[PDB]
């Protein structure tokens, strides 16, 4: 998750359940990643409920 | 048996969510589970009484 601040400077990446910091030691299986592109105003949108 | 209880909680593992999670929504989770369990420890204790 180094390479993720390496590429550009973020907008929100606000983050749920666990912290955008400690993302290097806990460990897990089966990742889903899904990507779209939205207008500006309504990314705040996309969140839990 | 209560231990295993999420209370409404992340998860019932203690170092899961001090080890996930960043202080300020710790302490919201540790706010939650310790209240769980305080209630089932004055039933515990009332019943014993």
């Amino acid at each position: 998750y180094s390479v993720l601040y390496n590429f550009a400077p973020f907008f929100a990446f606000k983050c749920y359940g666990v912290s955008p910091t400690k993302l290097n030691d806990l460990c897990f299986t089966n990742v889903y990643a899904d990507s779209f592109v939205i207008r500006g105003n309504e990314v705040s949108q996309i969140a839990p409920g | 048996k209560q231990l295993s209880s999420k209370f409404g909680a992340i998860s019932s593992v203690l170092n899961d969510i001090l080890s996930r999670l960043d202080p300020p929504e710790a302490e919201v989770q540790i706010d939650r589970l310790i209240t769980g369990r305080l209630q089932s420890l004055q039933t515990y204790v009332t019943q014993q009484l």
